[PDB]
């Protein structure tokens, strides 16, 4: 357990040497000095937490040096680790292994096989950070690695450009959401003096006593960074767009990396929050209207990746509301069972692209449950825990315990949320099953998980995060007995739709309202539209304007002075005499006269 | 007494690089490394020497090795030398530089390499003095000795592809932009010795002496106007900025002139040697003017940077948006702002130099600058492609890159001074990432746009790949570990603060 430090160096080594390699080496050694990397990231990972558990599940800390130290300032490069971190870490290193084995499958006899392996180990090394991070400024070094890792990634196709347009709008997203995040650590650090979470935990209420302003100018901040990273309101505009890339990268960003980021800020700020309940409000408030705007904008979509996409970030939002309503263990077991389910989710969805000749029209294919079963069943195991099916997947646990932390704290209206998000992501998953499906270890080991089998497994949360409220068990087993018929209900009804010949669906889809309705849905409702019109194309425009550097010629404006008056001044030298004696006695006239004013 | 030969041996270097030009055309620049290489042990044995770690702050003046020689004595003049921690670590940084800048030049088979040698070395014997003096007059005379060999560099060993014609008037605005900013410094620096004069009745031009000058407010801040509008010029500082895009695009082509003239900002260091402690209520009072100046400065080179078409071009203003991030640092009165404002000079210097030569290694394998005509070079070159994307990805202000442990410190002081500026400038931070994605994306992914882009190229050769190698190592040490850094000039920083937060 005192290798805490060797689940970053290992990433390290192998982005270093898949890096330095530049593709000379072969498909095989190179795949196998990745996922070496992972595998043995992910296998000290499993020592760390059997000495964990072997220890009394005490949280254990690794200084490694001071990073930098000015006066009062102190930064220190330590590691940290709790259940939370533990937690974190493992489904990381799992999540990242398998998906690093797939796409040791996936990626073969494509360019850039080294520098895609080269750029997920620096990914993993940097989420490893950023959940082993005892201070906000270690963290936020991890926050910055994984959203440069996030836009190499995206645009690893860099010759058609509209890979580099979403990996460049993807960056600068994360970079207003990060610059948020630095507005929170100013502020922290201005009134509480340190940066180190227990610390900030300890010294938050001794000096907010009089004045609690600051703090929540903080947490609101902590809240944008969050939303910045983990695709929420308002900063959710890059999620369909930047899966323009490969699929392993996109089931890595989605599953574990870089959407679960802003959750296990909130998490581990979970103090600081809780002193200021109103910025933890807005945080659920964030969450439900995220995770219903991407329900409504999954409907009607026409794409299996972007329908993941508004699918990742209703779970999302669905763990903001857990964070909302202060059901934090729900928000992690729902981080875990999501990372699998989605895992799974998305490996399939590009075993469907491989099948189908990189197709990725749902409309286009049809009539798939037979051409291939394995993935079909991956597929509907995936659905399943995705769309909460109840007694046999785990993600139906996890929204369970969501929904009861919501209504047991009085949150009335987050519940009906909830309930209405999880009639939508059944209808909208479902949907995109039958569309498409009718008209092998990480596969099989993630269809495991995304079973009542990664339901048995439960973070070690007890004494880092607090505990949720207990529910009365009558008002549980009626909660989860109306999610359950929720559940079933919008998969009946999808079936009734889309299974069949489409009688309801091009009768008011044809429609004039329907088709608005289709079209505002469709663009993430107005959302790119908007931030193009309001804060690119200014951008541009200013930029055009200026690029003629209107300061340079407003300077350069003296030397043309200078030019035309000494033009000016030559046209007297005209080389006549009488002329220059008429201008001596003219200069004497004007000194004698001076010399009489005066 | 090691800082007279420290100003010296680039001149008797420069010398015999032009003297042993008879020996052979492949003679001075072994000439020219071998001094360099000695400056570079010189100013690395002064580091070692001078305990810099376990320094405390005694108060203005502190200097850890001074020398003295008379040199006018009719005004009071010395030749009158001064190292501690930041002249220290901006002297290491200019033999580092200035090797960089010989090896950088080294496939030259030129008639005429004595000269552009003994230029190159007369650049950085002039910077190192500017350094290294603190006698007023010294001073002002090696910022403006330094300004010929530049303006003679520019002009006759510039751009090729270029016409004489847009040289020389690069190099010639170049010339009557610092010159005439010289020229007010040294108007403020002879009022305030008459001043000085006047008060006491001593003709002292040196820099301790100055200090104890009671100057009435107004004329003190006319002082302070001159110091600022020279290295306003110098930083650079909008609107006074339109010399640098010149003089870094018509620079000569191996790129030695950008890295060892420009690439190390003097003014920053006039402003926290000599603006603020001369002139500490008037630099109090002008605090506001130039902190929006900053503010200004880095959105205005942030949207030049965006809209540049010449690599290089775009190169000079990310400069522009660093050095107005500095200018922010400087007047805050902060402990950790000036540290952060060290740490970000210092990591502008070696990601600026990274890209410069990038950006002429990459002029000479493809024979144009336009971005334009250039698109998908990645699958193109062996080691170039994958270095500018470190070094752009470094001057966007990148964890484990010193850029952003110096704007992250800049930041927290700023903010425990004045919040606004610093959220603006972390805006600013925003678009500086998005000038280096524009330069990222238009300059090496895509497609073939020109057909000189559509056929493989050569890649780079060992001693270019070992520089630009050695460039990322110190960027990447730097960012991880900044300490030894922080605690050399950790002494001087502190004295520097003191005196202007205690006389106020
Ligand atoms: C705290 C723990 C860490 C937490 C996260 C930290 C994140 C911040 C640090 C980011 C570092 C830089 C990341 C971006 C690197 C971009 C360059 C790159 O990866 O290039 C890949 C390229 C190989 O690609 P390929 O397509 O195969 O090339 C063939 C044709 N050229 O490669 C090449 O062509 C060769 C290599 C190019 C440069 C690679 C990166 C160099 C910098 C890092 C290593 C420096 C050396 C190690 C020692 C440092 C000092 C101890
Ligand atoms: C992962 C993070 C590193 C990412 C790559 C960059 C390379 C490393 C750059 C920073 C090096 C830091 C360092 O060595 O600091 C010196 C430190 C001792 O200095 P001090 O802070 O005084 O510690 C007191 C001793 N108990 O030394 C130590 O504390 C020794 C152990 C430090 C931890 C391992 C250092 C190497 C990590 C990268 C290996 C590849
Ligand atoms: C809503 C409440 C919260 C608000 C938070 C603050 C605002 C957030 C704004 C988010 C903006 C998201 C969209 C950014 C897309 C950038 C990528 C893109 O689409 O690039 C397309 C285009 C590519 O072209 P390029 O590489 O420039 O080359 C020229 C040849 N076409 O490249 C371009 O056209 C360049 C586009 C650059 C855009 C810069 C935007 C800066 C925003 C600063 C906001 C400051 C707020 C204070
Ligand atoms: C209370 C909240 C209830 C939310 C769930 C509503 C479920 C029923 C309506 C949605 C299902 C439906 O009818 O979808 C049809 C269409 C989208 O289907 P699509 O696959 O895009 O059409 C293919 C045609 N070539 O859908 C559309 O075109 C838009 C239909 C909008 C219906 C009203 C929604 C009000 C909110
Ligand atoms: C902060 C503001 C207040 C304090 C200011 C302190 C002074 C220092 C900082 C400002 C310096 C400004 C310099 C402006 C000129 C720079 C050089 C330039 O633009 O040259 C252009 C041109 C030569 O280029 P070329 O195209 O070859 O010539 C045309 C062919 N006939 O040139 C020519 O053709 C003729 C050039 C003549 C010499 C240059 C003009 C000098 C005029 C006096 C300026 C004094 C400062 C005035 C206040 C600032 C400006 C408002
Ligand atoms: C275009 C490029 C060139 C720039 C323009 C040319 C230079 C312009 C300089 C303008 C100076 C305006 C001075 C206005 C007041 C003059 C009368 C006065 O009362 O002076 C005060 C003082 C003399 O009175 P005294 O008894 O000595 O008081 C000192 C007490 N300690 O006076 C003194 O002791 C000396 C005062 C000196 C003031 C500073 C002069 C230089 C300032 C920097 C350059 C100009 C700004 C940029």
């Amino acid at each position: 357990m005192n290798m805490l430090a060797l689940t970053i160096i290992l990433p390290l080594i192998g982005f270093v040497l898949l890096a330095f390699s530049r593709g000379r080496w072969s498909e095989n050694v190179s795949a196998i000095v990745g996922v070496g990397s992972v595998g043995l990231a992910a296998l000290v990972t499993a020592f760390i937490g059997v000495d964990f558990f072997a220890n009394g599940e005490q949280t254990y800390s690794q200084p490694l040096w001071t990073w930098m130290s000015v006066g009062d300032f102190n930064i220190g490069f330590n590691l940290v680790l709790d259940g939370l971190s533990l937690t974190m870490l493992s489904v990381v290193t799992g999540v990242g292994f398998l998906i690093h084995m797939y796409a040791s499958w996936y990626m073969r006899g494509e360019e850039g096989y080294s520098r895609f392996f080269a750029y997920t180990n620096l990914f993993i090394a940097s989420m490893v950070v950023l959940v082993l991070a005892d201070n906000l400024l270690l963290m936020y070094l991890g926050w910055e690695g994984v959203g440069l890792c996030s836009y190499l990634l995206i645009g690893f196709y860099y010759t058609d450009p509209k890979n580099g347009a979403a990996a460049m709008k993807a960056f600068v997203v994360t970079r207003v959401g990060d610059v948020f995040l630095a507005f929170a650590l100013f502020i922290l650090y201005n009134e509480l003096g340190t940066l180190n979470f227990r610390e900030m935990v300890e010294l938050a209420p001794a000096h907010f006593a009089d004045g609690n302003n600051m703090l929540m100018w903080a947490t609101l901040m902590l809240l944008g960074g969050a939303v910045g990273k983990s695709a929420q309101l308002p900063l959710q505009t890059w999620l369909a767009d930047a899966m323009a890339g490969p699929t392993p990268v996109s089931a890595l960003i989605h599953a574990a990396t870089m959407v679960t980021a802003g959750v296990y800020l909130i998490a581990r700020t979970h103090g600081l929050f809780l002193m200021t309940p109103e910025v933890l409000h807005l945080v659920g408030i964030v969450g439900a209207v995220t995770l219903l705007l991407a329900g409504f904008a999954a409907l009607v979509q026409t794409d299996i990746k972007r329908v993941l996409a508004y699918s990742t970030m209703s779970q999302i939002g669905y763990m903001f509301l857990a964070l909302g309503v202060q059901a934090w263990d729900a928000a992690i077991f729902h981080l875990m069972t999501h990372a699998f389910f989605k895992a799974l989710l998305f490996l399939a969805s590009g075993s469907v692209i491989l099948a189908c000749h990189h197709e990725q029209n749902i409309f286009k294919m049809g009539g798939l449950r037979k051409s291939i079963p394995l993935v079909y069943l991956c597929f509907l195991v995936g659905g399943a825990a995705l769309s909460a099916l109840p007694l046999v997947t785990a993600g139906f646990f996890s929204k369970d315990e969501i929904l009861a932390g919501a209504m047991a704290n009085g949150h009335i209206n987050l519940m009906v949320a909830g309930l209405v998000g999880a009639f939508m992501t059944s209808l909208y998953t479902f949907r995109m099953i039958f569309i498409v499906f009718h008209g092998s270890l990480p596969l099989i080991v993630l269809l495991i998980l995304s079973t009542f089998v990664g339901a048995l497994i439960v973070p070690p949360l007890q004494g880092v995060l607090p505990q949720t409220t207990e529910l009365a068990h009558g008002s549980m087993l009626t909660l989860e007995i109306t999610s359950g018929v929720v559940a079933v209900v919008g998969i009946l009804l999808a079936a009734w739709l889309w299974l069949g010949k489409r009688t309801l669906v091009t009768s008011i889809a044809n429609s004039a309202p329907g088709r608005l309705l289709s079209t505002w849905w469709y663009n993430a409702w107005g959302f790119d539209w908007l931030y193009d019109k309001v804060f690119v194309k200014p951008f541009l425009g200013i930029a055009w304007l200026l690029k003629r550097d209107p300061l340079n010629s407003m300077m350069n404006i003296p030397a043309v002075l200078s030019r035309f008056a000494g033009k000016g001044l030559l046209l007297s030298e005209n080389g006549y005499l009488r002329w220059y004696v008429a201008s001596m006695s003219i200069g004497a006239v004007v000194v004698l006269a001076l010399l009489m004013v005066l | 007494m090691l800082l007279p030969w420290l100003i010296l041996i680039p001149f008797i270097g420069g010398f015999l690089c032009w003297q042993t030009e008879r020996f052979g055309v492949k003679v001075p620049r072994w000439i020219a490394l071998i001094t360099m290489g000695l400056t570079l042990a010189l100013s690395l044995q002064l580091w070692l020497q001078g305990g810099y770690s376990l320094t405390q702050s005694a108060g203005i003046p502190q200097w850890q090795s001074e020398f003295d020689m008379p040199w006018i004595p009719r005004f009071g003049i010395s030749i009158h030398l001064a190292i501690d921690g930041l002249s220290l670590l901006m002297v290491v940084l200019t033999g580092l530089l200035g090797v960089l800048a010989v090896l950088c030049s080294w496939k030259e088979i030129e008639k005429y390499q004595g000269f552009f040698h003994l230029n190159l070395m007369w650049i950085l014997g002039g910077v190192i003095g500017v350094f290294l003096a603190i006698d007023m007059f010294l001073f002002f005379f090696f910022w403006e000795m330094m300004l010929v060999p530049m303006y003679f560099l520019i002009a006759l060993w510039g751009h090729k592809a270029s016409d004489g014609k847009t040289r020389i008037t690069a190099a010639t605005k170049f010339f009557i932009y610092t010159q005439a900013s010289g020229l007010v410094m040294l108007i403020a620096i002879l009022a305030l010795v008459f001043v000085h004069y006047n008060a006491t009745g001593v003709w002292t031009f040196n820099y301790e002496e100055l200090l104890n000058t009671p100057m009435s407010s107004g004329v003190e801040y006319l002082l302070m106007l001159g110091f600022f509008i020279a290295f306003a010029v110098k930083m650079p500082v909008v609107p006074l900025h339109g010399w640098l895009p010149d003089a870094h695009s018509q620079a000569p082509t191996a790129g030695s002139v950008d890295l060892a003239g420009i690439l190390l900002k003097t003014a920053a260091y006039g402003l926290l040697r000599f603006s603020l402690p001369l002139f500490p209520n008037a630099s109090a009072e002008f605090a506001p003017i130039a902190m929006w100046l900053g503010v200004i400065g880095i959105f205005y080179g942030a949207w030049m940077a965006f809209a540049q078409t010449d690599i290089k071009r775009l190169i000079a203003y990310t400069s522009v948006s660093h050095m107005g991030f500095v200018l922010i640092a400087i007047y805050t009165g902060s402990q950790l702002a000036y540290q952060g404002a060290v740490i970000q000079m210092i990591a502008h210097g070696l990601s600026a130099a990274g890209l410069f030569i990038l950006c002429g290694q990459l002029y000479e394998r493809i024979h144009t600058r336009d971005m334009r005509m250039m698109g998908g070079l990645w699958s193109k070159m062996k080691w170039l492609p994958a270095l500018s994307l470190f070094f752009a990805v470094a001057t966007l202000g990148m964890p484990g890159t010193g850029n952003f442990v110096g704007e992250f410190m800049i930041l927290f002081g700023s903010f425990q001074v004045v919040p606004v500026i610093t959220v603006i400038s972390t805006f600013g931070l925003v678009f500086a990432s998005v000038y280096s994605l524009a330069m990222l994306h238009r300059a090496y992914f895509g497609k073939a746009k020109s057909q000189i882009a559509s056929q493989e190229l050569p890649g780079m050769s060992l001693r270019e790949l070992f520089m630009i190698l050695l460039l990322v190592v110190l960027l990447v040490l730097l960012g991880f570990y900044p300490q030894p850094i922080l605690d050399t000039s950790h002494s001087a920083i502190g004295n520097i603060q003191q005196w202007f937060v205690n006389s106020v």
